[PDB]
This record gives structure tokens, C-alpha cells and sequence, in this order.
């Protein structure tokens, strides 16, 4: 009585620590190649946020207006999105788009600021809703009559709440120096920031840059986080965008930037721009900057594992 | 899969099995204690693979809003060393396993071959090529005996001892 | 650990050992050679796996005072991609070191059982269970005479061969 | 005769590439999660900076007055230090903080600096000692007269020695314009400081910030690294906070940050906030920040060793 | 008959997963540590820059006049090599140089800059050529008469082709305010930059600093890159070192930075500062810096792989 | 390389061989087919491991003009740890693959000489240390026909059997 194997008349190849190309009876793949060309967000809060750029929500520029206190499992960037209306810009903005991915949503609060002997009703044609608007949660600080002065005013905000605050504040850099003595009046300008782990200075610059919206001057956008039962200090004088109301996290969530269409109907949690990774080998050679539960980005397009054994034909 | 010159095609009942021929006909069973231990191990090779870490990764760079490119440089710096990484221990990984895989199926073969071996003590012999040559005619029912280790050592001893 | 059906729970003397009933009595006693060389791989693959990195890493982050968030999250970014590898790396490398460790003992099994057939030429014949059928009667002094290596291979062979 | 193997009635599950769960006779732990409480110190030059911050003992509040010359292998930073007692902060704190860690100490050295025709004698009531005192390392450089005007100086120092020296200067923000014309006089002050690799601008920026020691004011500490045979120069005309002493790294050491207690019976050369991990397994989970010789931290809790065969009972 | 391996007299001693210490057969290296202390660019388009700095192509000291529009495969730094002649020092200088490593070469671009009003033929003692120089792709922007004032220019260059342009200015920091006011009048003064992606400020710090190729002042260089069909604006009026001529990256290279010799004989492709690692072994114990296509370093010197079986002699 | 007490320091001519002592004078020629596997599998596991990875990592710090303080500690930390992880890789793969190698070889050894066993199927008899003890004078040419896979199972066996 003999006894032997099985085989197959096709087998497939893999490679092993001695050879390369051993034919086998089976195998399977162990790096993912196929790509789910949507936003697989089944069973996530997702908030697409379209036009609007994800440092606005916390301005509020028109296109925002509809996400100024958003909740989100997924946040979602598009590459038409905005995070101003009036031409102008963030500092360490990265830092703070990489804060807003994962918080979760944010909750807005009025700050409370009440002034007495100045203006606070700017806007300007850029940022346009019925007519001329500005930020929803900005109030441009400007002088009483037109010119004139600005008187040195000192406000102040406690986070009152358990979770650190988000406050921020803008520069204005006007067109010219005259027309910045013209909203806040001759002499020199500092919007001094205070607080027990920040403060600064910030000097406005007028000057006539570019245009990008059609305008000349700007507006700078800067940021700290108050801690818990932690007071800020605002002693300005001039060219002041001042916060309305703060922002405060809601919990954790992740941010993408994509540009495929929303799909309510498959489940992943591996996203990159052209869509969602869905597998569950142990690599993947579609996107080495893949977010989320994905599997480990590898150079090879292929590597079979062997499920059989060696196949040895007549 | 050593001195086993080739596999047979035709058996597509499993990856081990016993064919043999006495007087009675041609036999071709497949055996299920062999084949279904290598498919659990090679199983339990695939299910310990497969594996989704829980481990999340947020966005470190900006596709539409290039970040500094000193830290840009830094970043992608590094996302290559972990890819460089990642790709040798994929590679070697998958080498590694099929290697064993391999070796692990002719182990079995050897073992379902020592096991039929040892339940023949001196009523058959050796010849080759993986297989037994009977020097007392077993029937049918007696190979069937063989297959699902139930053959006697001794009732049939020196009926093939003087042969 | 193979055909072995189970392992003798009361051989506290070592891992690998023999026990033999003839007509004398009952015999249990552990061999020394096999055990030892098996004691002496395992030690080498723990001599080996712990060991002291001499490289030393300073602190890059700090607790007290939180560093800038952008650097921040590339320091914890690339930390968590280090401890993926080294996870990884620890899992395969204990799953390898237990397989390679497992098939090893096994390995050192079957040639200690191996050495102790190649010793019986045809004094002595198989049966089925990593045992040895003598056709012969040997005392308790044989017995250790086949444990160390000293029994005979044609001085009891005529005597067996009829039987 | 009968051979066989060993086995137990109560055996150790092990994971393998084929099974997850052979119970094998017997088995190691490889990742460490034991951890002893304390940082252990036998053998080395610990100097625990308790209340003292790192950054201060180049500049020298009354808190690290016992800590100007130190000599330490093991440098302990505390949650209660402080580097500063006039409020104030350091320009890349962060990195002059990792040079000293493993500067093994630090030496000072005079740089004869003689000011004629200003008073050098400034104090405040936060650093306080007898009375009214100032950081030891430094000067605060003022004007002669209460108000008056302060003279454009210029002065230079040249390391003298083989290894760089540690060269910390300070720019003292009023807490109003008509403050610092009060101690330095009207008028654009600059401090210019001036090197083979260095050099830059420092004109500092008057404001009524927060409030955190008690004051308003602010004093920021800047630092350079003088090469050997390198020469400095501070061309300055008020707000100046000048260096009297330079400092030099003694050789090698290690930084920590830790909140537990100093023991010198037990040996380590692993590290982190909880204690010390003294271990000779090649894993770990305890903190991934150790520092130090430490075993590679990795996300399990366990993974054992087989270092017995397999256990088959009957 | 019998039937047996063999053996040698002299093995070589291995580490295996069991042992350490196991003398087999024969065996080779997997760690390379032989050098040449050459730099092997056979076949490639070399630049050694030499004396001239590799930022120093852009804007073009006299050293730097024979690579204005160089074109390499592989671009050679020197410790000798100088990226300015007029002493001063560049703003995100290790970004530009990682840009410029793999560029490829650069080609400029005349950009095309008419001034009414004002002098344009600035020089000085350091860029020396047959007489007092400038850099070569600068322009030092001066007023008129010997004083007078600076008329509020503004200029502008639009990117008319394919790929991104490097744009290149300068902020000249006088030697004294009496010096500055000297050169382009009384008065403040600022340089206004502006495009889609950047736009700043740039405001002038005259300071006598040290010294260092035997002057005072100094001259910051700044950059940016204009994206194809984008323009770029300059309103300066004073202290300005205009840009005469763009760059273009030529396709793409790499830089490295070493010390010893070129030679076109030997051809690598891994390099360091020592020289190049010609080998096929995946494993390098000489530099943990080296660039190009290179085996990955270890910290072990020797890691010997078995070729042959045990070695077991009489 | 088990039982096999030493290596023939004399067999210049490949890895395995047969040293025969029969009537006609002595014997020792080397097998080309176990030799050249061996030979193959070890060179394929270097043709493996000799690799030059088409990976370009350009310069990150700055030899001649050091970089931020801040920066170059997170770059060199990241370097240490990459560091880390390929002398690890490194030294892991080197004695794996030795291991698999050592016991490569003592696996084809085992396999030549399990089938000049299976070869002899009752004309030769088993000693301890790696012989077949004849019990019918082999002359040179038979031997030769043993090394050639030529010698015939039958036509010497009832000359052996009574012996
Ligand atoms: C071969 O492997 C694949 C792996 O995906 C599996 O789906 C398939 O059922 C296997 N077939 C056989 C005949 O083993
Ligand atoms: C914050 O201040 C309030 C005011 O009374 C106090 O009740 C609360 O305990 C404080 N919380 C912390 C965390 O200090
Ligand atoms: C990083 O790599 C991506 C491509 O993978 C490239 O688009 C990007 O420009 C790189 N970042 C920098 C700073 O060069
Ligand atoms: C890095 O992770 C730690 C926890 O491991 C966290 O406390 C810290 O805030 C993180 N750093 C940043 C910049 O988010
Ligand atoms: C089991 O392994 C542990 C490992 O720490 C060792 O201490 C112990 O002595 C071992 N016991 C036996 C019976 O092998
Ligand atoms: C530093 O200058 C002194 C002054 O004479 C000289 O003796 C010494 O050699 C110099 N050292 C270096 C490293 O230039
Ligand atoms: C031994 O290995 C080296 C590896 O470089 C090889 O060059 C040499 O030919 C080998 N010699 C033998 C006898 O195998
Ligand atoms: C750039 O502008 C020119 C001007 O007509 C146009 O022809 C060209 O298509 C534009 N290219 C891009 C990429 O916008
Ligand atoms: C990085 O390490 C090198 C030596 O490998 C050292 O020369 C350099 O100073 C280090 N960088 C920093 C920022 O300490």
C-alpha cells in the first residue's frame, strides 16, 4: 500500500527564507491593495465641513455660520474650505486644526466684554451675509467718531467651567498708517494678552500687502488655552479684533481631509483622501499617510502568505 | 513532499490519503486526523495574522495647507523610516511563515508515514517511494483495517514472515 | 510529545526518562544526556533574550511643562510609532521563541527515543506507543545496561531472533 | 520497555505562531511590569532641585541659591520648581533645559563686566532674601538719577576656556511706558547682542500684562552658546538685565522629572515619574517616556516565554 | 558502510537562537565596515561647491559667481564653502538648503525690477571683486543725494512658467541709526512682502553688532516660492536688497556634506562625510548619518551569518 | 551532525559522502545531491539577505552648521530609535537565520541517510553510529551501485537473510 500528497495542476508562487517562487497549492494576501472610493461613516456622527475650514468654526466667517457649535465623531476637511472671510491668517495654525481634529465637537460661551466710550460694529465687504458683515464670534474694535482716539482699555475672562478654554483674538494690519490712525487714531498701538501660562505682546504692522479676497490689509489670528479656574487679561489700545465668546471642547472624535463623497452604508476605520481602507490584513500599500485603525503601510504591492503545502506536479 | 516524487491530483478528498492496490480492486481514501491537524495549524497561522490593532493614528501632516518644511522634511523623514521598517518585517514575516509552513506540512507527511510504518511491525516492508509492500495479500477490508489504525500486529505476522 | 499519548506526571527527576516492567519488578528512571541538552537550549534562549540595552535615551518631552503643541505631536506621534514596532516585534519574537522552543523538546524526544531503537538492532521490535517489545527477558541490570549506553547488540541476538 | 516525557497537573498557556493557548510545563515573563516607588540613587551624584527650577541656577533666584555651582550624574527636576522669581520667561526654554540636563553640573565664571556712569543695583519685592534682592547671577542694569537717561553701552566678554560658555542675558518689560522711561529714560531702547554665530535685535515691549507672582511686569531670559576663543558683545542702552557670571558644563549626567521620594539603597539606571525600573527582561509596561537604560516599551501586558515542553496530561 | 560530513581544523565561531558561540563551517558578514575615503561620483553630474555656500547660488557673493546656474546629480558641501560675503545670516536657512540639495541645479530668471528715483549700484568693502562689489543677484537699494528720503516704492513679479520660483530678498540692519537714516532718510521704515501663500512684514533693526568678516551691519535674507500664475509684491521705502533674478529648480539631486576627495573612477550611491560605502550587505556600522541608498545602520560591529553546517572536529 | 560523532576532515569533495571498508580496499567518494540542496538552500538565504534597497534618504541635520537645539535632539532621538530597531532587526535575523541553517543541514544529512537506509531494505543491518553493517561481501562496484541509487533490494537478500 502506497501513501502520499495532494497537488494541483496551477499552483501559486510565494518566496521563502531559502527560495524565491516556490510553487504551493494555496495562498493568500497579506498587503491590501482594494480602495472603497467613498467616506465609509456608517454608525458616526460626520460632520462635512465643506466650504467652511476648520480654524472658522471657532471665527465664524459666513461660510461658518452653520458650524460654529458642531458635535462629530468624524470631522471631515475639504479643500474649498475657508477659515477666513477677510484676508488674514493663523498662527501655529497646524497645532491648533491638529487640537480641533480630535475634540470632539466644540461648545461656545459668552467671555462677557462690555465697553464703554469706543465703537464695536465693524465689518467690511469681503465677509458678506444681508450686506457688509464680519465674524460671527469677532467684534472689530474701532474708534467713536471717525478718527479720533482710542483709549486704552484693559478687559479680562475667567474659565469658569472644568475643561480648558479656547480664546482667541486678532491683529489688525491696515492698508496704511493713516488709515489705521484713521479707525484708532495716531500714537503707538500694543494689544497686550495675559494669563498664567501665556501673555505677549503683538504689535500691529500696517502695510498695503496683496490681494487674494480683493483686498489689501489683513486681520492675525492668535489663540492660548485658559486652564480651569485661570484668568486672561486683554490691555489693548488699537487694531483689536476681540473674542465674543470662547470655545470648549466636547470629547474626542478624528479628523480627515478628503475629497470622495460621504457613504452612510459601509463601516471603516481606516480613512486617507481617496476613500476608506476596509480590511483586516495586517498591511496595506494604498496610502503611507493613512489616519485612524489602519493597517501597517508597507513599500510591496504583494506578499503571499502560504496556506498550502509544497505542490509537486507528475 | 521529499522522496514522494509528486502529489496526486486526483486527490481531491484531502491533502494526505492512502491509495493502494491488492486483488480486491484500487483504494484512493483520504486520511482525516493528518490533513485536519495541518489545516488547524495553517488556520491558527491565518487567524494570529490577521489582526486589527487598536492602536489610532491622527493627522501629523496637512494635505492642502502645506506645513514649515523643516519640520515637513522632519515628518516625512521619519514616516519613511517606520515604512522602511514596517516593509522588512513584512517581508521577512511572510518569508518566515511560509518557510515554516512548508516544513511544517512535510513534517506531518513524515509523521502520517511513521505512524502507518510503526502499525506495520514485520508483516510488510519497505521499498522506496513511500510505500508498503505486503507479503501477505490484505483484502480490502484489512486495508480499511490499516487506514483507521485498527490493524492487528501479530494475527497476521508469520503468514508474511516466512514469505 | 508526538504518538507519546501523555506525559508521566510522578517523573519529578527530570524531563525525559525511561520505565521498564520485566520480571523483577518496575523501573522509572530518568535520563540525563537528553535532559540536560534540552536544559542547556532553554537556558541559551533566556541567556540570550534578557539583556540590558546599553544605549541610553534622554528626556524629549516634558511633564510639567507642556512643550509647543505642534512639535509635541510630532514627538508623540513618532513615539507611538516606535512603540507599534517594538510591540510587534515582541509579539512575533515570544510566538517564535515558543514554537522554535515546543518542536525543540519534541525534537530532543525523538532522538532520545530514536538513539534507543537504533541501540536494539533486533533484540527488541515495536509495537505502536513508543514502546519496545523484548522477545527476550532482560533483568533490571539489562535495563540499565540499555539506559547507559552499554547493552549489547548480538550477545542476546539468536536468543530473540527465534522468538 | 516504555519512554516517555514529563508533564504537570497544572501547566502555564503560552502563545505560538500555530495555537494561542499551549499549555506548555513551564513558562517566563518577559514584559516587566513590577515598579519600585522610588528613584533609586546608589552610587551616583543626585541633586535634587526641589523647589529650584533647572533654568534657574544659571540665573539665580533665592530658591536656587544652593544650587549656582552643582556637580550631579542625576539631576531631579520637581513639580514645585520654579525658574524665576521676578515673573518672567525663558526663549527656548525647553532646549536650554535638555542642555543641562546632561551638562553633569554647572561651573560659573566672572566676566568682569564695570559700568561707569549708571546704578546696578536693581531689586524687586518677589525675589526677596534680607529685603528686597534680584536674581545672583544677574544685574539689573538701570539709570543713575530716578528718570533721567541711560548712556549707549556697549560691552564684550571672550571665553577664555576649552569648552562653550552659557551666556544668559534678560530684557525687562515694564508694566507701563511711563515706567520704563521712568528707570531707563524716553526714548527706543535696543539691546543688541553680538557673536561669531549668534547675535540679534531684543527691543523690549512695555505692558501692563497678567498677574502671577503679584506683579505686572516681566523680565524674558535669552541664552547663547559662546565658542572657545568666541567673543560677545552686548551693545545695549536700557532695559537690560545683564550677566555677571558665565556658566560651563561640567561633563555628563542625566535629567529626570519625578514626584517620589530619593533612595539611595537601590540601584537603577531606568527612570520615570512613578520610580525607578529595575529589571532584565528586554520589555516593559509601565511608561513609554522612560528614560535612561530602560527595556523597549511595548503595548502588552504579558507575554510569556515557554521554557518548558509541551504539557499533555492524562 | 559508513557514512558521515565534514569538517575543518579551524571554523568560525557564530550565534545562533540556542547558543552563542557555535563554530560552523564557513560564514560571512552582514555588518560592513570597510570605507572608501573618496567620493565616488562616477557617472553623475558633480558640483563641489567649494568655498561657495550652497545657499550662496541664490543670491550670489563672489565666491559663489561660477555656480549661479549650475546643474548637478550630485551637489557637494564644503566646511570652507560661505553663503554671504557682506556679513549676515539667512531666515530658515536648513529648510532652503534641503530644497536646494534636490533641486537638481537651479536656473534664474531676470524678474524684470525698474526704479525711478532712487540710486541702485550699492557695495561694499567685503564683496570684493575688481574693486567694491555686491552680490550678484541682489541689487542694494539706496536714496538718491548722500541722505534725502526713500520714496514709498512698491514692485512686482508674476511667475510666468510652469514650476515654483524662489524668491530672494534682503533687510539690510545698519551699523547705527544715524548710518540708516543716512542711507535711505529719517523716519520709519518697512519692507512689505506679499503673494497668495506668504506676505509679512519685515521691519529694519539698525544696531552696531559684532564682527566678523570685519564690519558691523548686516543683511537678513528672506525667501519665498511663488506658485506657477502667481504674482508677488514689494512695497518697501527703505532698507531693502531687491531681488535681481529668480530661481528655478532644474529637476532633482541630492546634496551631502563631506570632506575628502571626488573621484569619478569609483561609483556609490550611499555617501557620507567621510568618504562612500560601496557594498551589497544589508547592514553598515561606519556612519548612522549616511544619505543616498544605504544599508541601514547597526550599533553592532560584527553580525557573522552561517554559509556552512557544524563544525565537529576529532 | 546528531549522532554522527565528527566531520571527515578529509573530504575535501563536497559537504556529505559515503567511507566505505569492504574486501576490495577502502572507499571514500562525496554525494552531489544532498550537498548541491544544501549548497542551494544557503545560497538562496544569502541571494535573500543581500539586498540594496532602492530607498534614498536625504540629510536631515546639518554637519557644518548645527540646527536648532530643539529640533536636532527630536531628529537624533528619532535616529537613536530607528537605530535601535535595525540593530535588533539585525541581530534577531542573523541568529534565526543560523539556527534555521545549522538545522538545515543536520535535517539533509538525516535525509541522506534515512534513504540509504530505505535503500537496503533487510541486506544490511543498522549498528549505533551511522553504519551499515553488511552481512554480504560488497564488493567496490556495489558499493559504487549503492552510491548511484542502482543497488538492487532483492537480488542479494536470502544470501543476507540466513547471515
Ligand atoms: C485558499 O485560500 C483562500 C484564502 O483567502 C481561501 O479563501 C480558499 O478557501 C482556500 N482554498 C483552498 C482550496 O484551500
Ligand atoms: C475652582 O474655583 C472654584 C471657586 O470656588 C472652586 O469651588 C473649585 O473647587 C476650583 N476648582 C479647582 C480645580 O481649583
Ligand atoms: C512629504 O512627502 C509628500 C509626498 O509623500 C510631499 O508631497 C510633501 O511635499 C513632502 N513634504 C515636504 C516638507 O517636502
Ligand atoms: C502626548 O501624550 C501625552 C500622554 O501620553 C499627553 O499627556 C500629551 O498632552 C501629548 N502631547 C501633546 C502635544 O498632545
Ligand atoms: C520555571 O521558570 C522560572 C522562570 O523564572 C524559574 O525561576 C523556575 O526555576 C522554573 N522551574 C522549573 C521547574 O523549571
Ligand atoms: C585660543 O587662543 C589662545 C590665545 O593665544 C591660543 O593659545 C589657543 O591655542 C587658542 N585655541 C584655539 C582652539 O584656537
Ligand atoms: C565561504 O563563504 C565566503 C563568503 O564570502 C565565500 O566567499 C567562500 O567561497 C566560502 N568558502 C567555502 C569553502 O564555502
Ligand atoms: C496660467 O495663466 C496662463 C495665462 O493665459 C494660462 O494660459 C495658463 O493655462 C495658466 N495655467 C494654470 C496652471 O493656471
Ligand atoms: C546629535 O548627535 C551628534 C552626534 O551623533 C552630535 O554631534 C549633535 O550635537 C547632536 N545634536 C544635538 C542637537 O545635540
Amino acid at each position: 500500500i502506497c501513501l502520499g500528497h495532494h497537488a494541483v495542476s496551477n499552483g501559486t508562487k510565494v518566496n521563502t527564507l531559502t527560495e524565491r517562487g516556490v510553487e504551493v497549492v494555496n495562498a493568500t494576501e497579506t498587503v491590501e491593495r482594494t480602495n472603497i472610493p467613498r467616506i465609509c461613516s456608517k454608525g458616526k456622527r460626520t460632520v462635512d465641513l465643506g466650504q467652511c475650514g476648520l480654524l472658522g468654526t471657532i471665527t465664524g466667517p459666513p461660510q461658518c455660520d452653520q458650524f460654529l457649535e458642531f458635535s462629530a465623531d468624524l470631522i471631515i476637511e475639504r479643500r474649498e474650505g475657508s477659515d477666513v472671510c477677510y484676508p488674514g491668517k493663523f498662527v501655529n495654525e497646524e497645532a491648533l486644526r491638529q487640537i480641533l481634529r480630535e475634540s470632539g465637537g466644540i461648545d461656545k460661551e459668552a467671555m462677557g466684554f462690555t465697553y464703554s466710550g469706543i465703537r464695536t460694529n465693524g465689518a467690511t465687504s469681503s465677509c458678506r451675509r444681508s450686506g457688509s458683515s464680519f465674524y460671527a464670534e469677532m467684534k472689530w474694535l474701532l474708534s467713536n467718531t471717525d478718527n479720533a482716539a482710542f483709549p486704552q482699555m484693559t478687559k479680562s475672562y475667567k474659565n469658569t467651567r472644568k475643561s480648558p478654554a479656547l480664546i482667541v483674538w486678532g491683529i489688525h494690519h491696515s492698508v496704511s498708517t493713516a488709515e489705521q490712525t484713521k479707525l484708532y487714531g495716531s500714537g503707538n498701538k500694543l494689544v497686550t494678552v495675559g494669563s498664567s501660562n501665556y501673555q505677549q505682546s503683538f504689535v500691529p504692522s500696517p502695510g498695503a500687502r496683496t490681494q487674494v479676497n480683493g483686498l489689501s490689509g489683513r486681520i492675525d489670528f492668535h489663540w492660548l488655552m485658559l486652564n480651569p479656574n485661570d484668568t486672561v487679561t486683554f490691555s489693548f489700545n488699537g487694531a483689536f479684533i476681540a473674542p465674543d465668546r470662547a470655545s470648549f471642547l466636547r470629547g474626542k472624535s478624528m479628523g480627515i481631509q478628503s475629497g470622495v463623497q460621504v457613504d452612510a452604508n459601509c463601516e471603516g476605520d481606516c480613512y486617507h483622501s481617496g476613500g476608506t481602507i476596509i480590511s483586516n490584513l495586517p498591511f496595506q500599500n494604498i496610502d503611507s499617510r493613512a489616519v485612524g485603525k489602519c493597517p501597517r503601510y508597507v513599500k510591496q504591492r504583494s506578499l503571499l502568505l502560504a496556506t498550502g503545502m509544497k505542490n509537486v506536479p507528475e | 513532499a521529499g522522496f514522494i516524487e509528486n502529489g496526486w491530483e486526483g486527490l481531491i478528498d484531502g491533502w494526505y490519503g492512502f491509495r493502494h492496490q491488492n486483488a480486491q480492486g484500487e483504494g484512493t481514501a483520504a486520511d482525516y486526523k493528518s490533513t485536519q491537524s495541518a489545516i488547524d495549524q495553517i488556520t491558527g497561522k491565518l487567524n494570529r495574522l490577521i489582526e486589527k490593532t487598536n492602536q489610532q493614528f491622527e493627522l501629523i501632516d496637512n494635505e492642502f495647507n502645506e506645513v514649515e518644511k523643516q519640520i515637513g522634511n522632519v515628518i516625512n523623514w521619519t514616516r519613511d523610516s517606520i515604512t522602511e521598517v514596517w516593509s522588512y518585517n513584512a517581508e521577512l514575516l511572510v518569508a518566515m511563515e511560509n518557510q515554516h509552513t512548508i516544513d511544517l506540512a512535510d513534517s506531518e507527511m513524515d509523521k502520517l508515514y511513521e505512524r502507518v510504518k510503526r502499525q506495520l511491525r514485520e508483516n510488510a516492508e519497505e521499498d522506496g517511494t513511500g510505500c508498503f509492500e505486503i507479503f501477505h495479500k490484505c483484502d480490502d477490508d484489512c486495508m480499511a483495517s490499516i487506514r483507521n489504525n485498527t490493524y492487528d500486529h501479530s494475527k497476521y505476522r508469520e503468514e508474511a514472515m516466512q514469505n
